[PDB]
């Protein structure tokens, strides 16, 4: 599927995962920002690269980053 | 949470007609989900498959064909009615699946239980050029 | 009047004023000066 | 129009007969509802003297029925070469 | 019940508001940062049901735009007389119609546009005009100029009147949510007051102004000693000497003799030989009649007095078995969201148009309104085209009710719930009779063009080949012919030429003559079905998939007007129900330019022309039958054949329309780089243009950014739009003024 | 287009020896729309006609084949992949829920066409129809006149 | 899930299941040769009607059948090649590989029994 790489530049500000519509990020503890948490993907299979995740980043350029590629079942939002 | 629950599929479904919109062929081909939560009294909820449906007071059972459908569903009653429900998905053969609260607590929650992947630790725009990672099968951003 | 001046202020307000002063300006001065081509003093 | 015509003398009997029918049941009022039957209603306005519920709406509505029956019974039979 | 409930000064009359620009949301009232925020000043604007909650606020502002929109059309009207009374020949006019053009358009002589003001006849120069306000103006009664003037200053005083009464039913006396919310008492007014009231009040003017000075003009006398309607109003005897039941005065209509009005209330069914028009008679006794049906359907809803109709209680009766709630939420949908009711207004003001355009080119209601080629071709193509519009912002704000008013909870079983739950039936079978309708006509045309190309003219599906008559329309053209006959046998003739009879012409030119059906007109009415068709598959599929689909299931929380969703799940690009509305319009547009073409090429092959002692001669000789079968046919019998005139304006009055012709295709081209393309691209060019004016010191304080999706999908179809619609209005002109 | 506009009316105009026509008429647009679209064309449209037909009615076939492609590629263009996605999905619906023509089914579940793959779609059928268009009104303009 | 009067109905539940797709109560190629005979016999129809030899008497009905006679062979191709290539991996035979053969079959030869039925049915 699809391709989701969350990088330091995120402030546990947990905006990506309330926009997820498909439920792929999650908040991990972490120690590198003021939040102690950060962002991950332990499920980028469901992800389908809607980006909605990347809208709802309020970081300059992007803390969170969706490569689309070999679009499955799943990744291309078929109910058939 | 701190044990995951199993589906029950002699829940009661919600109050409704027919749905056009409801499950495929890749129901019974492929995999399936269900969403279930606890309705303390009964109330008209808007599908996202359809029209409106009324919860029964108790147990609910809904059956989605897409993942999405069923996470809209979800959010939907988190913010009209506070429901936290909770969705599995089932494949052709019967495998049940833990679905949306992982570790029970909702993913923008933290819990102190879940291992960071898929995290690239170095700045974004300081990933290595694609002439750097060429005929290796790679991706710079998969470093 | 300081709110209407403030008004008449805004863009497109000075915007129309230039666009009234200038077509007037070109229009009286083709009317005045009928087809002119070359500048010949 | 003119005093003692068949026109007259038939629209005057339409005008009547639906007077007569607001003033017992039959044709529906203001105090008269519902679709199948006729049922008692509030009184709404004041009769002023009349029994039962026979108020000034009421006489306006029948008397402009009992018009629009009686021209158009009288265009109808002139349109057959009747009255 | 129904009572007057106004709030007493709740906005006070203050400029303070207009300094700021952005004011009625939240979202614009921090100020502008970038210039995306200028567009969307004057985007939301309108959107009154995002700048409050508050239904009270939302409906006060429609009360007050709809006085500001009315007092706008008053300006118009009002402008329109007086450049009637003043610059224009209407006097002139009124004393030959068949040989001076109607002009009422004057230029300044500035930079050689004074070559626009053609010689239009009567000793006057100006613009031909096609809006047929001449026409009107003869068949209201007016003669002179002095009854233009005062019809203008009338008109300005009402516009002025219409503004102040939006300024004090807005800031003075602004109506409750329960005033507008009485739907029953806004129904009964409107019916009894609205339509009927002017209905009554236009049929007496007809009755006592304009029958005698149009009976008259038909006489052939001058207008100049015509006398005046005042004459007509007091004085009985000239009443009486042109209308003997006159001189009985009112005394039939309450003695209920009414066959003695017969002489100036008629039922000559068909057109007037003198001057093409309908029978002025006909006209009164249609408006009296109408009236009087209008105040009897206003006394039906219930509103203070007890008897009448209640809305509610008839929506909840109409219910049956295989329906469930049968219109059940519909009241408290209909009386609660302004966005219904727009869809509502929309559709049937829509459709009421299309309905104006065809009776209006089928009988001309106005003298010597059918010798004019022009304006009735003008009339039609307008409200055609107005028509058009309003059926697709019908559905545009029926999406956007979908979107935003919608309430699940009063709608569980009823109508609107079970169209939800079989919208993906619905529009699976709208789609197969979308594709089957356009295989079995384009490509039936297709077959033609190829049959044709391949030498084969039997294998044609052609009025000589392969007869595909349209038995259906023919008959029904035979039965209505038939019609004064035997069904309605009080008619003198039948209600019109189209379907037979006669040739009336004026002038020699031909007013009115049949209509003959064959192969071709068949083939062009069902591609008409086939395009309508599709476009009601495109605005059904926006309205009903606007809340959710298969693809989107939380379609409703990303609202109406949203570019996409990202490239996800494939690709989730124009998928919001404002795009699918904006994909519509083109539709709409191909729709309707198709339609036009049809009744310019068939009306000026088998209706228009001169008339000669020979016969009837067309103005292309009725090609219609042999070239209209063939896509080949309309590129060179219509499209090339035709627009000559248009390339050969220049140098005479009409080259305003060739060079309006070179700029409605300027903007079609225009138009696509915004239809194509996306956002990336300008952003980036403009980053190099601040780039630019960076190293120059120039950069705005206001940063420059790129048109949104959504924007630049509205720039395109707008400019798209106006770029055809001047195209086709530019060539219609010029070629229906240049050989018409 | 430009450029092949410009060399064949100049050239046109060269062989027909109205040399000044192009000289007074290259100026205005209306001097391109009618003296070289529209003057040049009649040759072309009368390819095939109820009339009969001349040795130009395969140029002016493809003369409307190239001006359909071209609104196809309108039609691949303006439009995007949400609304057809939405539609093939009722399509699927459809297919699957009927009598007498589920029993086949598709081995790979249709989808709409990609973001690229439609501007690539598009792009490639107004080539064509562009391409198509000016082959067929050069040939019929420049051989139906002269050899 | 949405049940229908038209798709529920008794009637039509009763036309549908005595069809040959759906009857599953033959071998395939019994339903092959009707399927091929109906479908064969009803598309003559439009060959020996608006053919391009159709104002020649006589040959008009040969050619349409010789067409038809093609077109039931280009099915026969199509289904043969649907057939190997949607059943080629893992209790109706229809929906087997070999059995879809069998089927295909029986529909060139129920196609090319109707186009000769409907030859004769044209000549008498
Ligand atoms: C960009 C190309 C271009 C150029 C170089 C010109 C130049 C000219 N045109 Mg043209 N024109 C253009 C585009 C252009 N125009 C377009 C796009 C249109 C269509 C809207 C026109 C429509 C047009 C008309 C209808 C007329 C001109 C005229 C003129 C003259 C200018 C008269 C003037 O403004 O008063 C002079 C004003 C000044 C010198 C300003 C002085 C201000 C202070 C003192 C400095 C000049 C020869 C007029 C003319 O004389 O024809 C030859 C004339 O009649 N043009
Ligand atoms: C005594 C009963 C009676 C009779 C015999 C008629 C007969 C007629 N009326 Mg009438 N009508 C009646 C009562 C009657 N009406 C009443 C009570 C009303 C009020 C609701 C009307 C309202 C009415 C209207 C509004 C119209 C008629 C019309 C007609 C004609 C329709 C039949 C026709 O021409 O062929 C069919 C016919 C002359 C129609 C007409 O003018 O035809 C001549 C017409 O337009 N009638
Ligand atoms: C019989 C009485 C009557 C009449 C004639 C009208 C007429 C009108 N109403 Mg109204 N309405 C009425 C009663 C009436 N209303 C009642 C009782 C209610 C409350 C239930 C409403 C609630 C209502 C709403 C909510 C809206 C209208 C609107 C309109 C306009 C529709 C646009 C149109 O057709 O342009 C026709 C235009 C003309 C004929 C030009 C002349 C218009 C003149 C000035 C109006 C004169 C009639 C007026 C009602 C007299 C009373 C006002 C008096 C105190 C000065 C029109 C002017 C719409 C609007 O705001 O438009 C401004 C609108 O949205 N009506
Ligand atoms: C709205 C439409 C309309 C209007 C305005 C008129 C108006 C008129 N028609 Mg027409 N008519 C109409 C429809 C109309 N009609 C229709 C539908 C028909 C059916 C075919 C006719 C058939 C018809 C015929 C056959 C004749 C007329 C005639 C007349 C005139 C007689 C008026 C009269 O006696 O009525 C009744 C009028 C009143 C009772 C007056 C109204 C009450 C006043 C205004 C009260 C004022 C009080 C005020 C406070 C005090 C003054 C104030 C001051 C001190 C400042 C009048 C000019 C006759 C005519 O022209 O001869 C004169 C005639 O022969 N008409
Ligand atoms: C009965 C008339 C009517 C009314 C009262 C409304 C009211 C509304 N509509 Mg609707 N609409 C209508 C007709 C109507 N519409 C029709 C006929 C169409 C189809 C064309 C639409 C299509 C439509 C869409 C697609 C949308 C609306 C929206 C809206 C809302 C805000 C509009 C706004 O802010 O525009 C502000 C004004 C402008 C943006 C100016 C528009 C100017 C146009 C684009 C170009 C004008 C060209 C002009 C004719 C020629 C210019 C030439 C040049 C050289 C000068 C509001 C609820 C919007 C909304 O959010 O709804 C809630 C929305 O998205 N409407
Ligand atoms: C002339 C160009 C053109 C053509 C042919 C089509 C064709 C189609 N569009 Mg459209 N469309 C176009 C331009 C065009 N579009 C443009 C410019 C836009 C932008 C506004 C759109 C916007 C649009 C929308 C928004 C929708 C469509 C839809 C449709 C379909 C309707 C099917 C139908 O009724 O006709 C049947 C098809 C034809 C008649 C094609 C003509 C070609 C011949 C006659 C067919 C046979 C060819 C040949 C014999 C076989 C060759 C075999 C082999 C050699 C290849 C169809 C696929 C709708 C849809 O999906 O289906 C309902 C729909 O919703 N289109
Ligand atoms: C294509 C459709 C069409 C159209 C436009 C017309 C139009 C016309 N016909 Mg024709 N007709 C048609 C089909 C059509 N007809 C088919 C037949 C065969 C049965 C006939 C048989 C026929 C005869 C025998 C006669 C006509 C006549 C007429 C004329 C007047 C008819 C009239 O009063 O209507 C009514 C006019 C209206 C304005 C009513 C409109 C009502 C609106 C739309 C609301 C309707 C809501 C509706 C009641 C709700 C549905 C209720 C339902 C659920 C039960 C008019 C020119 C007459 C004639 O010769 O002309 C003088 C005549 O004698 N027609
Ligand atoms: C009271 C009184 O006499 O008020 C007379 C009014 C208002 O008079 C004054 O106005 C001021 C603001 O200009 C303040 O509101 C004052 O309080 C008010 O008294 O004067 C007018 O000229 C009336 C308004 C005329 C224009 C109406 C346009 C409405 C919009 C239609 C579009
Ligand atoms: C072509 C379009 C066919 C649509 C068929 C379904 C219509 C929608 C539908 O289900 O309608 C069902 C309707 C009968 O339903 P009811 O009588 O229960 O509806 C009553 C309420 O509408 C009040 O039948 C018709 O209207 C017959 C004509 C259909 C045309
Ligand atoms: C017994 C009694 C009495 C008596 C009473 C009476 C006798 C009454 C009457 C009343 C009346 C007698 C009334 C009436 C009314 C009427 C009306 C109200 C009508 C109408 C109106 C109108 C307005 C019309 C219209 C129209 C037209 C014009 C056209 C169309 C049709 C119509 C018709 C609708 C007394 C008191 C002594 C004592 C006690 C008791
Ligand atoms: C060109 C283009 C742009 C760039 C266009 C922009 C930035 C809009 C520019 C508007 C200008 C500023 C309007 C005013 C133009 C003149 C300066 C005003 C008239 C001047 C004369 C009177 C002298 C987009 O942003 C875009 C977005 C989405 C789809 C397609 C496109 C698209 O095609
Ligand atoms: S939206 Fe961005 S900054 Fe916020 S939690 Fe997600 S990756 Fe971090």
């Amino acid at each position: 599927a699809h391709v989701v790489k969350i990088y330091d530049t995120c402030i546990g500000c947990t905006q990506c995962v309330r926009a997820c519509p498909l439920d792929v990020l999650e908040m991990v503890p972490w120690d590198g920002c003021k939040a102690a948490q950060m962002a991950s993907s332990p499920r980028t299979e469901d992800c389908v690269g809607c980006k909605r995740c990347e809208t709802a980043c309020p970081t300059d350029f992007l803390s969170v980053r969706v490569y689309l590629g070999n679009e499955s079942t799943r990744s291309l939002g078929l109910a058939y | 949470p701190w044990k995951q629950p199993e589906l029950d599929p002699d829940t009661p479904s919600p109050i409704f007609g027919g749905s056009t919109g409801g499950l495929l062929r890749k129901a019974q081909v492929e995999e399936f989900y269900v969403t279930t939560w606890e309705s303390p009294k009964e109330q008209i909820f808007e599908m996202p498959t359809g029209g409106a449906a009324i919860m029964r007071k108790g147990p609910n059972l809904l059956k989605f064909a897409r993942k999405e459908q069923c996470l809209a569903l979800t959010t939907q009653l988190r913010t009209k009615f506070k429901m936290t429900p909770c969705f599995y998905r089932v494949y052709a053969d019967g495998k049940v699946e833990y679905l949306h609260p992982k570790d029970g607590v909702y993913p923008e929650k933290v819990n102190a239980g879940r291992v960071g992947v898929n995290q690239n630790m170095r700045s974004i725009g300081e990933n290595v050029d694609p002439i750097k990672v060429k005929f290796t099968g790679s991706q710079p951003f998969t470093i | 009047m300081k709110d209407f001046t403030t008004y008449l202020s805004t863009a497109p307000v000075v915007g129309l004023g230039w666009a009234i002063f200038t077509s007037g300006l070109l229009i009286e001065i083709n009317r005045f000066f009928p087809d002119p081509l070359v500048f010949s003093f | 129009g003119f005093i003692g015509s068949p026109t007259n003398l038939i629209m005057v009997a339409s005008t009547g007969a639906c007077l007569f029918a607001s003033r017992f049941g039959l044709a529906p009022s203001v105090r008269k509802v519902a679709q199948p039957l006729k049922l008692a209603d509030r009184e709404v306005i004041q009769t002023t003297g009349d029994p039962a519920g026979f108020t000034a709406t009421d006489v306006l509505a029948m008397g402009a029925a009992g018009h629009a029956i009686g021209v158009g019974i009288v265009l109808g039979l002139k349109g057959i070469g009747q009255l | 019940k129904v009572k007057i409930a106004v709030d007493r000064n709740p906005v006070e009359t203050n400029f303070e508001k207009w300094a700021k620009p952005g004011h009625f949301s939240r979202a614009l009232a921090k100020g502008p940062n970038t210039t995306t925020w200028i567009w969307n000043l004057h985007a939301d604007a309108h959107d009154f049901d995002n700048h409050t909650s508050d239904l009270e606020e939302i409906s006060r502002k429609v009360f007050s735009a709809h006085f500001g929109q009315l007092g706008i059309i008053l300006i118009w009207l009002s402008g329109m007389y007086f450049h009637g009374a003043r610059f224009s020949n209407y006097e002139g006019w009124l004393s030959d119609p068949t040989h001076i053009k109607p002009s009422a358009q004057v230029v300044w002589p500035i930079v050689g546009q004074e070559i626009l003001n053609g010689d239009v006849g009567g000793g006057f120069q100006g613009i031909q005009i096609t809006s047929g306000f001449f026409q009107l103006w003869r068949a209201s009664g007016i003669t002179s100029e002095l009854q233009l003037y005062s019809t203008a200053i009338g008109g300005l005083v009402l516009a002025a009147a219409c503004f102040f009464a939006g300024w004090f039913h807005y800031h003075k006396a602004a109506p409750k949510l329960e005033w507008f919310q009485n739907v029953e008492s806004m129904l009964n007014h409107h019916l009894a007051g609205l339509l009927g009231l002017g209905s009554l009040a236009w049929a007496g003017h007809q009755i006592h102004v304009s029958l005698p000075v149009n009976k008259l003009l038909d006489a052939g006398v001058d207008p100049k000693e015509i006398p005046l309607p005042h004459e007509f109003l007091l004085n009985q005897s000239i009443i009486a000497d042109l209308y003997p039941s006159f001189s009985k005065g009112l005394a039939p209509f309450f003695t209920l003799n009414w066959a003695e009005y017969s002489d100036f209330l008629t039922f000559k069914g068909g057109l007037n030989p003198v001057t093409g028009g309908l029978w002025l008679s006909d006209t009164a006794h249609h408006h009296l009649a109408i009236a009087v049906l209008f105040l009897v359907a206003g006394h039906q809803y219930r509103t203070n007095w007890g008897i009448g109709h209640s809305i509610k209680d008839i929506l909840e009766s109409h219910k049956g078995p295989f329906t469930g709630n049968g219109h059940a939420g519909l009241y408290e949908i209909l009386t609660t969201s302004w966005h219904a009711q727009l869809a509502i207004n929309l559709a049937l003001f829509g459709s009421l148009s299309i309905i104006v355009a065809h009776h209006m080119y089928a009988m001309p209601p106005y003298p010597y309104l059918a010798t004019d080629y022009g304006t009735q071709l003008s009339l039609f193509t307008h409200h055609m085209w107005i028509g058009g519009f309003c059926v697709v912002g019908a559905g545009a704000h029926a999406a956007i009710f979908m979107v935003r008013d919608y309430d699940p909870t009063n709608n569980y079983n009823n109508l609107l719930d079970r169209v939800i739950r079989h919208r993906d039936a619905i529009i699976s079978h709208l789609n197969w009779v979308s594709i089957f309708l356009g295989f079995h006509s384009f490509g039936l045309y297709i077959h033609n063009d190829t049959m044709s190309a391949l030498g084969r003219p039997q294998d044609m599906f052609s009025d000589t080949a392969i007869q595909l008559q349209p038995v259906f329309a023919q008959w029904i053209q035979n039965t209505h012919f038939t019609a004064p006959q035997l069904t309605a046998p009080n008619a003198l003739a039948a209600t019109s030429l189209t379907w037979g009879g006669d040739v009336v012409a004026v002038g020699g030119k031909v007013a009115m003559m049949p209509i003959a059906l064959g192969t071709s007109d068949f083939l062009v009415h069902h591609i008409h079905a086939f395009t309508i068709h599709v476009t009601v598959l495109i605005l059904l599929k926006g309205v009903l998939f606007a809340r959710s689909s298969r693809l989107i299931p939380d379609k409703a929380n990303l609202g109406f007007r949203f570019p996409c969703d990202g490239p996800g799940r494939g690709g989730t690009c124009q998928v919001s129900a404002w795009d699918h509305v904006f994909l519509g319009l083109f539709w709409m547009y191909n729709s309707l330019s198709i339609v036009i073409f049809h009744f310019s090429w068939k009306m000026q092959s088998d209706v228009w022309g001169t008339v000669t002692d020979s016969g009837v001669s067309h103005i292309t000789g009725g090609n219609f039958a042999q070239s209209a079968n063939t896509i080949n046919g309309w590129l060179r019998d219509f499209l090339w054949a035709q627009s000559s005139q248009v390339i050969q304006s220049y140098g005479s009055a009409l080259s305003a329309y060739g060079l309006m012709f070179l700029g409605a295709h300027f903007v079609w081209a225009f138009s696509l780089m915004f239809l194509f393309s996306g956002r990336g691209y300008w952003q980036e060019l403009i980053e190099s243009i601040v780039w630019a004016h960076n190293k120059l010191r120039v950069a705005p304080s206001i940063q420059p950014r790129a048109l949104s999706i959504t924007q630049g999908r509205a720039v395109g179809v707008a400019h798209y739009l106006l770029g055809g619609i001047a195209t086709t209005w530019s060539f219609f002109l010029a070629r229906i003024i240049a050989v018409g | 287009g430009w450029v092949t506009f410009y060399w064949h009316w100049k050239h046109l105009t060269l062989w027909q020896g109205n040399v000044s026509q192009f000289d007074e008429s290259s100026t205005y647009l209306m001097g391109w729309l009618r003296d070289y679209l529209w003057l040049n064309s009649s040759q072309l449209i009368n390819g095939y006609n109820p009339f009969g037909m001349n040795s130009l009615s395969v140029w002016a076939w493809t003369f409307l084949f190239g001006h359909l492609v071209y609104a196809t590629g309108f039609m691949f263009l303006i439009s995007w992949r949400g609304y057809w996605q939405e539609l093939i999905e009722t399509l699927v619906w459809a297919h699957e829920k009927t009598p007498l023509a589920n029993l086949v089914y598709w081995k790979d579940k249709p989808v709409a066409l990609s973001i690229v793959q439609a501007r690539l779609v598009g792009l490639a059928h107004f080539s064509v129809g562009y391409i198509f268009t000016y082959a067929a009104f050069l040939i019929a303009s420049t051989s139906g006149r002269f050899g | 899930m949405l049940e229908t009067p038209v798709t529920s109905a008794p009637i039509v539940a009763n036309y549908l299941s005595n069809l040959p797709a759906y009857r599953t109560g033959v071998a395939p190629n019994l339903r092959g040769v009707e399927i091929g005979l109906a479908h064969g016999f009803l598309l003559a129809g439009p060959f020996i009607k608006l053919g391009p030899l159709r104002n020649v008497p006589g040959a008009a009905e040969v050619v349409g059948c010789m067409s038809a006679a093609g077109l039931v062979l280009i099915l026969a191709l199509c289904l043969s090649l649907y057939g190997n290539a949607a059943f080629q991996s893992t209790q109706d035979p229809l929906m087997s590989s070999e059995g879809w053969a069998k089927f295909a079959g029986g529909f060139t030869v129920g196609g090319l029994s109707g186009v000769a039925w409907a030859y004769v049915l044209t000549q008498v």
